[PDB]
């Protein structure tokens, strides 16, 4: 809305190698094994499809700009990421056990590294049985 | 069910965590060898994008 236009035109310009007002699976396939990811054309082509409004299969600088100014912790992402908690919480308590927790992250899905999981469960405050309480960790990463 | 209930979690917080700049989440770009302004920039459009993936596909499975 003032100066964040410029920097995410900064951010744009990065991803739109040919200069042609439009990012491509190949130009973001670019940017993220510049990083040293690997990404499939699969996933590739889900990111773009999550951001292209207009179904041409490229992102102008327009829908660049609705994603970047989606809003990350609203209502309705507390409630998904807490669904998605629940999934891992058979008994329905509130709470998994910090070992489960680690498992799941370090070895499912996108697999995040023991000093990430670390990280996790240093800010998770354990009870006394050696379990998270996960509606905490909703409750911090939407506030 | 399972794997978009993980992904989603793992997007979330890499989200969550990128906000940290001395979050070890910074720490696993190893083809970079020193992390520069540009470079979190970059990264973080991407887990922006990659959180917002796991978010659809965790709607669908929900
Ligand atoms: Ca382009
Ligand atoms: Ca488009």
């Amino acid at each position: 809305t003032e100066e964040q236009i410029a920097e995410f035109k900064e951010a744009f310009s990065l991803f739109d190698k040919d200069g042609d007002g439009t990012i491509t699976t190949k130009e973001l396939g670019t940017v993220m094994r510049s990083l040293g990811q690997n990404p499939t054309e699969a996933e590739l082509q889900d990111m773009i499809n999550e951001v292209d409004a207009d179904g041409n299969g490229t992102i102008d600088f327009p829908e660049f700009l609705t994603m970047m100014a989606r809003k990350m912790k609203d209502t309705d992402s507390e409630e998904e990421i807490r669904e998605a908690f629940r999934v891992f919480d058979k008994d329905g308590n509130g709470y998994i056990s910090a070992a489960e927790l680690r498992h799941v992250m370090t070895n499912l899905g996108e697999k995040l590294t023991d000093e990430e999981v670390d990280e996790m469960i240093r800010e998770a405050d354990i009870d006394g049985h050696g379990q998270v309480n996960y509606e905490e960790f909703v409750q911090m990463m939407t506030a | 069910q399972i794997p978009a209930a993980a992904s989603l979690i793992q997007t979330a917080w890499r989200c969550y965590a990128a906000e940290n700049p001395d979050s070890s989440t910074w720490k696993i770009y190893i083809r970079i060898s020193q992390l520069r302004e540009h470079h979190r920039a970059t990264i973080k459009v991407i887990r922006r994008m990659q959180y917002f993936v796991a978010k659809k596909k965790f709607q669908q499975a929900r």
